[PDB]
C-alpha cells in the first residue's frame, strides 16, 4: 500500500503533509498535559508566557513553532490550490495556460493576503498603535514579551513566508518567471521578520506588513477581475492604485520619518547590552535601511502600475 | 528538486540565527567590555589603583566585573602571590554615570599588588578588608 | 601550476594555527571553567553562600573569578540591587587542594543576597566589608 | 629587460627567490639596528630572547621566520639542484630519464639530509638529552623558552618541511610517483613539527628526527651508489639496514615505551590551563598516536626493505 499511498501523493501534494501535522496534532491532544511540560507543545502553541498573564517570551521553541508552521502552511496551500482554485478555474469558462495558472495563483494570494490583512488590522486595533501611531511605536522599547494574537500573527507570517521562500530555492516546476523581483522580495521579507522580532522591533513590525497585506489583497483582486474578464475590473484597479498610493508610500514614508525623528526622541536611546536594548544610534541606520529597501521595491512597483495605466488608458 | 541546494540555504540560515543569538547572548553577559574601560592608575613599586569610567551602562557590577577581571589577569600569582583590597564608594547611587565626560567619582577602587611591598597595599588600603591570592 | 590548490591548503593551515593559539590564549586567561566548579549553598529567602572545589588547579583566584562571576550574572541588579559579602580563609595556602575528594576548607566564602533581605546578609557575613551593587 | 629577467627565470628557478631573500638581507644589514626593534630581524632570526640569555620564547615573529625561510629554502634547493647536481650527473657517466631524475633528488637529499643529520646530533649532544635520554624529556616539562640552536633547529625543519609539502601541491610537473606515501610523510612530518614546538613537546621532538635525519642520510647514499654503479653499493646499502634497525625501530621504540611510561612518572602530571602545562593523560594519547602514526610508516618501509633485500639476496 506504501506504493499506492505515492501514487496518492503523486496525484495530489497534500497528503504527506497533512499526514505530518495530524500525527503531530493527534499525539499532542492524545489526553496527558496541553501545557508547556511536552514537546509537542512548543511544536504546536507559542511558549515562555510569562506568569499567568497575556506577556510572551523568546526562545528556541519559537524555532520549532515556526517550522512546524511551515510544515502546515505546506498543507494549506496544497490543499486550497488544488481542491478548491481548480474548480474555481475550471467552473468558470477560462481558455489558456498561463492564464489559468496565474489564476490560480492570484486567487490563492487573495486568499491568504485577505486573511492575513483584517488580523493585522485587528492586532493593531485593540492596541496603543491605533491608525499607525508612531510614538507607541518606541515608548516602550525593548519589548522582551509580545501580546498572544501579536506573537501568533509575528511567527504566522515568519512560517509563511520561510516556507514561500524554501519553494522558491526547491525548484519542483515552473522555473523562471520574475524571480529576480521574487528573489529580491523573499528574502528582504524574511530577514525583516527574523530581525524585527529577535532585536525586539516587534511593534515596528505590525503596521508594515499591515500595509503589504492590504495592498496585496487590493492588488491580486484587481488581477483576479482582470483574468475573469468582467469590465469591472478598471474599478478594482483603480480602487487598487488609491489604496496603493495612501498605503505602501504614505504610511511607509510616516514609519521612516517616523524612525528618523520619534526613533531618538521617544522612549530609551542610551545603549545598553546589559539592560538588552538596541535602540540606540547604531541600530537606527540598519532599521532604515530595511524599511528603505522596502520603499524601494514597492517605488519600482509603482513605476510599474502607472506605466500600465497610462498604456490602458490611451488604449 | 534540487534538495541540496534548500539544504544548504536552510543550514546557513540556521547558522545566522545561532550567530546573532550568541551575539545577544555574549553581548549581554560580558557587556562590561563594552560600556566599561579599565583605569590603570601607576603607584610605587608594584602596586596600582583600579577603577572604570563609562555612560550609565557602567553601572557598579560593570566597574567590579573589570576591575576583578584586571586584578586576576594582569597579575600571574604563580610567579608572585599578590595582594589586593576593594573599596566602595558608598554614597554613589549605583547607576550613576553621566553620558558626557564629566563623571566624577567611580563606584569602585581596588588596589592591587605583589607581595614584595604588601606594607604598601596595607597604607594604600586604609583599614578595608585585605584578600590574598 | 595549479596556485589556488595551495592558496587553499596554506589558508586552511594558518586557520588551523590560529584556531590552536586562541584555544591556549582562551583555556590560560579563563582557566577556571575547567579546573573550579562552583558550589551554590541555598539559604532562607534570598541569599546563597558560594564557594568553589576543584583540583591544584583551583587556586585562591580561580575560586575569586568563578565566584564574582557567579554572583556577577546570577544576580540582575537592574530588576533589584543586590548586596554581597566576600570572607577569606585566611589560613589555607593559596594552592591547597589534593587531587582527590578530600579536598576541606576553600579558599574563599561569598555570601550574596538581593535588598528585600540586607540585614539577613549582614547577619551571615559577620564584620566583614559589605559591598554593595 | 623585464621579458628578459622572466626568460633567465625560466632557464633558472632560483633568480625570483634569490632576489627576494638578497633584497631582505641587504635591507637589513644596511646600518641601523640589527636588533629586535625592526620588522626584518623578526623575519631574519628567531626573536623573543628572554632577558639577555639562552632562553627564547613562542609568537607570530615564529611564523614569520618559518615562511621567510620557506622563501630561502626554495632557493637553496633549486640552486644546489641545478647549479650543482647537474654537472655531478652528466660529468659522471649516467644514460637514462628516471635514472638522471632520481640520482638528481637522491643527492641532494644527501645534501639535506646530511646537513640536519649532524646538527640534531650536536643539538642533542650539548644539553641533558645525551644519547637519547627518556628523562630529560619529561624533566622540566613545560619549555616555555628553548636554546637559540634548538629553536633555529626547530623552525628550519619547519621551513622547509612546509616548502616540500607546498611544492607538492602546486604541481609544476611530474604528476604522481610514490606521493601517497610522500603525502602521508609531509603531512604528518609538519604536523608533528607544528604540534611539537606550539605545545612545548620539544626537547622531545629533537630525538625523533634526529632519527629520520641520519637514516635518511644513510638511505639516500645507498640510492646513489645504486644509480652510479659501484659495487660497492651493497656494502653501503647492509650499513643503511643495519643503522635503519637500530634508530628508526629502537630507539623510537625506546622513545613510545618511554612516552608511555615516563610521561606520567616524570616531572609534572596535573593537568594546569592556568601555568600552561599540557602534559596530562589528555595528551598522552595524542602523543603516542603521532609517534605510532610514524612508526607504522617506518614499519612499511622496512618490510620493503626487506622484500628488496631477499629478492637481491638469491637474485
Ligand atoms: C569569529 C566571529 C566572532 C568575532 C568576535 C569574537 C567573539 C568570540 C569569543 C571571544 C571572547 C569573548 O567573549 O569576547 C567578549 C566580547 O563579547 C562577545 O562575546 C561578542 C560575541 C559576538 C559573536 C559574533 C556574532 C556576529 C554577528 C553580528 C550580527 C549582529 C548585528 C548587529 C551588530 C552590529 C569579551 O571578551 P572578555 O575577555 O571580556 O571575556
Ligand atoms: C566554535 C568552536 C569553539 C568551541 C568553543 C567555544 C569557544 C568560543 C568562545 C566561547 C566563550 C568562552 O570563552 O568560553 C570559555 C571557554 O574557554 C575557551 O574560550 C575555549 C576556546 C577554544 C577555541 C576552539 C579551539 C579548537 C581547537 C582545539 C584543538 C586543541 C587540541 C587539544 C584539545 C583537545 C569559558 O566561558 P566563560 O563563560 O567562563 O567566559
Ligand atoms: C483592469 C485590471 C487589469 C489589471 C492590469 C492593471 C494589469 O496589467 C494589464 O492590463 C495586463 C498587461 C497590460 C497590457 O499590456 O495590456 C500587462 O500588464 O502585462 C496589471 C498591471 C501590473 C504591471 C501591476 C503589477 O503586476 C503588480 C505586481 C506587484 C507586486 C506583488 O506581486 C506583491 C508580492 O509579490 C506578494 C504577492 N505579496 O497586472 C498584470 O498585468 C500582471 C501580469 C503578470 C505578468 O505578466 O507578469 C498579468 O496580467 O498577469
Ligand atoms: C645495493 C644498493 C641498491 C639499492 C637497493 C636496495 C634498491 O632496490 C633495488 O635494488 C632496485 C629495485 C630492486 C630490483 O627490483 O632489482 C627496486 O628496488 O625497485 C632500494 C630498495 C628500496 C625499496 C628501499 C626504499 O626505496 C627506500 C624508500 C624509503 C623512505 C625515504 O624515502 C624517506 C623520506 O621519503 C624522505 C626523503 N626523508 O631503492 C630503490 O629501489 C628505490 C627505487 C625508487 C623507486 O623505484 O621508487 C629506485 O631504485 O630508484
Ligand atoms: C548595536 C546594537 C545592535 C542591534 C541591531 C538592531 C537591528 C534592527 C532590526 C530592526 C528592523 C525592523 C524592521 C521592521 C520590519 C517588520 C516586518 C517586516 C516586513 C513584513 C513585510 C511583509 C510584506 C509582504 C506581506 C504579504
Ligand atoms: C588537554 C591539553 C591539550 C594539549 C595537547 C597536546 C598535543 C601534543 C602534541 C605533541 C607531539 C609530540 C610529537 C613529537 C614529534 C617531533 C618532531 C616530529 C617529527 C620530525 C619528523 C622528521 C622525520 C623526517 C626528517 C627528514
Amino acid at each position: 500500500i506504501w506504493f499506492s499511498f505515492r501514487e496518492i501523493s503523486y496525484r495530489h501534494a497534500w497528503i504527506a503533509p497533512l499526514m505530518i501535522l495530524i500525527a503531530v496534532y493527534s499525539a499532542y491532544f492524545t489526553s496527558g498535559n496541553t501545557t508547556k511540560t511536552n514537546v509537542l507543545h512548543r511544536f504546536v502553541a507559542v511558549s515562555y508566557q510569562i506568569g499567568d498573564t497575556n506577556a510572551y517570551g523568546k526562545g528556541i521553541n519559537d524555532l520549532c513553532f515556526v517550522f512546524y508552521y511551515m510544515i502546515f502552511f505546506t498543507f494549506l496551500r496544497e490543499f486550497l490550490m488544488d481542491v478548491v482554485i481548480r474548480p474555481f478555474a475550471i467552473r468558470l469558462h477560462v481558455t489558456s495556460k498561463h492564464r489559468i495558472k496565474r489564476i490560480m495563483e492570484q486567487m490563492y494570494a487573495i486568499f491568504y493576503t485577505g486573511v492575513s490583512g483584517p488580523f493585522g488590522i485587528y492586532c493593531m486595533y485593540h492596541s496603543d498603535l491605533w491608525f499607525f501611531n508612531t510614538k507607541a511605536m518606541y515608548r516602550t522599547y525593548p519589548d522582551f514579551t509580545n501580546p498572544f494574537l501579536f506573537k501568533v500573527f509575528y511567527l504566522g507570517q515568519a512560517a509563511f513566508w520561510a516556507q514561500q521562500a524554501c519553494i522558491l530555492v526547491l525548484q519542483l516546476e515552473k522555473p523562471r518567471k520574475d524571480h529576480n523581483e521574487l528573489t529580491f522580495h523573499h528574502i528582504v521579507t524574511l530577514l525583516l521578520i527574523w530581525s524585527s522580532y529577535v532585536f525586539h522591533f516587534t511593534k515596528m513590525g505590525l503596521p508594515i506588513y499591515i500595509t503589504m497585506d492590504v495592498s496585496d489583497f487590493l492588488l491580486s483582486f484587481s488581477k483576479t477581475l482582470n483574468y475573469l474578464d468582467s469590465g469591472l475590473a478598471f474599478f478594482s484597479f483603480a480602487i487598487f492604485v488609491v489604496a496603493w498610493i495612501y498605503l505602501r508610500h504614505y504610511i511607509n514614508l510616516k514609519i521612516l520619518w517616523s524612525v528618523l525623528t520619534q526613533f531618538r526622541t521617544e522612549g530609551n536611546y542610551v545603549l545598553n547590552f546589559a539592560t538588552q536594548q538596541y535602540k540606540c544610534w547604531i541600530s537606527l541606520p540598519i532599521v532604515f535601511v530595511l524599511i528603505g529597501a522596502l520603499q524601494l521595491v514597492n517605488l519600482y512597483w509603482l513605476f510599474l502600475i502607472f506605466r500600465v495605466l497610462y498604456r490602458i488608458l490611451w488604449r | 528538486p534540487k534538495i541540496f541546494n534548500l539544504f544548504r540555504v536552510c543550514f546557513i540560515s540556521l547558522l545566522l540565527i545561532a550567530a546573532v543569538e550568541y551575539f545577544k547572548y555574549g553581548t549581554r553577559i560580558n557587556y562590561e567590555w563594552f560600556h566599561c574601560t579599565p583605569i590603570k592608575e601607576p603607584q610605587s613599586g608594584s602596586v596600582i589603583k583600579l577603577w572604570a569610567r563609562g555612560g550609565p551602562s557602567c553601572d557598579k557590577r560593570g566597574e567590579y566585573k573589570t576591575i576583578v577581571k584586571r586584578i586576576t589577569r594582569d597579575y600571574e600569582p604563580n610567579d608572585e602571590h599578590l595582594s589586593f583590597c576593594i573599596i566602595e564608594n558608598d554614597n554613589v547611587p549605583p547607576v550613576h554615570y553621566p553620558i558626557h565626560e564629566d563623571k566624577g567619582e567611580p563606584g569602585y577602587v581596588a588596589y592591587v599588588g605583589y607581595d614584595t611591598d604588601s606594607e604598601l597595599v596595607q597604607e594604600l588600603c586604609a583599614d578595608s578588608t585585605i584578600y590574598h591570592m
